[PDB]
C-alpha cells in the first residue's frame, strides 16, 4: 500500500530524468560536459531502478493483487519489456516480471548504449582534436606557392597513439567477456562498421572498429618521404579529402550509436509510463 | 564569384576595428577562411584563420590576444575583431578562401593554399 505510492513516485522520478537525458542526446555536438551530464542522469535512473526493484520484490512476495483492468494496461508496454497481461500468471510472478523488465531494459539497453556512446564520443573528441591541430604539421614548402610541406611522421605518430589509446576500449560489453556467437549478434544488430569482434582472452568483445584511422595511416604511408614530404596543392587536396571523408564516417558512426541510445530511452519511457498507469490502477 | 572586405578606416592607437568578409555567389562556410595583411612595402603575411566548423581559430604571433576571428553563417560572413590596435598594424587587409582544404576542424595561413581573394580594405593606426 505504502509501497505502491513509493513505487509510483519512483516511477515518475525515472520518467522525468529520462526526458532530461533525451534532451542531452538530441544535441548536435556531444562535448565532455555533455557526457558528464549523461553519466549523472544514468546513475540517477539506476538509483531509482534499484529502489523500484526492492519495492516490487515486496509486492511480489506479499502477493499484492493487480486487478484485471490494471493488468490489461500492460499490453501497451513496449514489446522489448516482454510484459503481457493477465492470461494466467500469479500476482507474485507479475510483480517480479515487472521488476526484471525495468532492470533488463536499464542493464541491456540503456547502460549498454550509454557506454558505447561514451566510448566512441571520447575517441571522436580526441580524433577531432588531432584534426584541429592539422595546420601545425603543414608548412608552405616549395618557393612558388604551389606546394605544401607535411610533417608526415609527426602526424603519423599522433594518429597511431590515438589508435593505441582506443585499440582496446570496448563498445560492448563495458567490462565482461561474451561468447563469440553473442558478440557477433550484438555487432550484427549494430551496423557492422562501427565495431569489430575481438577475442579478449577467455571470451569475446565488440571493440571499436579502427578501420577509419587505419585508412588515414595508410594514406600517410603512401605519401612516402622520410619525415617530411612536399605535396603540390592538387595532391594536398586529394589527401585532405580522404582525411575529411573518415571524419564523416566516424561522425556517422557516432550518430548511429546515439540513435541506438535514443531508441533505448524511448523503450524505457514507454515502459515507465505504462507501469505508472498500471500502478495507479491498483 | 567575389570575395569582399569591409569595416576598414582610420583609427588611432588603442582603438578598435571590426573587419567583415562577405561574398557573392560563394558561401564562406564551404572552406577555411583566412585574413592576410600587407604593409605598403613589406611582404604579405597571415593574420588569422577560422575552420569550416568555426570551432578552430589561429592567429599570427604578432596578433594573438588582441584579435578575434568568428563566422556569421546566418548572413554568410566572417568577422575579424581587432582590438588595441597598435601602430604597426597599418596595412591593406584581405580575406581569402582556401578551396583545397576540406577537413572541417583545421585552417592555415599559408598564402599558397588561398586562391580566392578580396580587393582589400585599408587600415591605418
Amino acid at each position: 500500500v505504502s509501497s505502491l505510492t513509493m513505487l509510483n513516485d519512483t516511477l515518475h522520478n525515472i520518467r522525468t530524468t529520462n526526458q532530461a537525458l533525451k534532451k542531452e542526446l538530441s544535441q548536435k555536438t556531444l562535448t565532455k560536459t555533455s557526457l558528464e551530464e549523461i553519466a549523472l542522469h544514468s546513475s540517477q535512473i539506476s538509483m531509482d531502478v534499484n529502489k523500484s526493484a526492492q519495492l516490487l520484490d515486496i509486492l511480489s512476495r506479499n502477493e499484492y493483487p493487480i486487478n484485471k483492468d490494471a493488468r490489461e494496461l500492460l499490453h501497451s508496454a513496449p514489446k522489448e519489456a516482454e510484459l503481457d497481461g493477465d492470461q494466467m500468471i500469479s500476482h507474485r510472478e507479475l510483480w517480479a516480471k515487472i521488476a526484471n523488465s525495468i532492470n533488463d531494459i536499464n542493464e541491456q539497453y540503456l547502460k549498454v548504449y550509454e557506454h558505447a556512446v561514451s566510448s566512441y564520443t571520447q575517441m571522436y573528441q580526441d580524433f577531432s582534436a588531432v584534426l584541429s591541430s592539422l595546420a601545425g604539421w603543414i608548412s608552405p614548402g616549395g618557393n612558388d606557392g604551389n606546394s605544401v610541406k607535411l610533417q608526415v611522421n609527426s602526424l603519423k605518430k599522433a594518429l597511431e597513439e590515438l589508435k593505441e589509446k582506443y585499440k582496446d576500449k570496448p563498445l560492448y560489453p563495458a567490462n565482461n567477456t561474451v561468447s563469440q556467437e553473442q558478440a557477433n549478434k550484438w555487432l550484427t544488430e549494430l551496423g557492422g562498421t562501427i565495431g569489430k569482434v575481438s577475442q579478449k582472452n577467455g571470451g569475446y568483445v565488440v571493440s571499436i572498429n579502427m578501420t577509419p584511422i587505419d585508412n588515414m595511416l595508410k594514406s600517410l604511408d603512401n605519401l612516402g618521404g622520410n619525415g617530411e614530404v612536399v605535396l603540390d596543392n592538387a595532391k594536398y587536396q586529394a589527401w585532405n579529402a580522404g582525411f575529411s571523408a573518415e571524419d564523416e564516417t566516424m561522425k556517422n558512426n557516432l550518430q548511429t550509436l546515439v540513435q541506438k541510445y535514443s531508441n533505448a530511452n524511448s523503450i524505457f519511457d514507454n515502459l515507465v509510463k505504462v507501469l505508472s498507469s498500471t500502478i495507479s490502477s491498483s | 564569384l567575389q570575395l569582399v572586405e569591409s569595416g576598414g578606416g582610420l583609427v588611432q592607437p588603442g582603438g578598435s576595428l571590426r573587419l567583415s568578409c562577405a561574398a557573392s555567389g560563394f558561401t564562406l562556410d564551404d572552406q577555411p577562411i583566412a585574413w592576410f595583411r600587407q604593409a605598403p612595402g613589406k611582404e604579405r603575411e597571415g593574420v588569422s584563420c577560422i575552420s569550416i566548423d568555426g570551432n578552430t581559430q589561429s592567429y599570427s604571433d604578432s596578433v594573438k590576444g588582441r584579435f578575434t576571428i568568428s563566422r556569421d553563417t546566418a548572413n554568410n560572413r566572417v568577422h575579424l575583431q581587432m582590438n588595441n590596435l597598435k601602430p604597426e598594424d597599418t596595412a591593406v587587409y584581405y580575406c581569402a578562401a582556401d578551396r583545397y582544404t576540406s577537413v572541417r576542424q583545421m585552417c592555415t595561413m599559408i598564402e599558397g593554399l588561398h586562391r580566392v581573394w578580396g580587393q582589400g580594405t585599408q587600415v591605418t593606426v
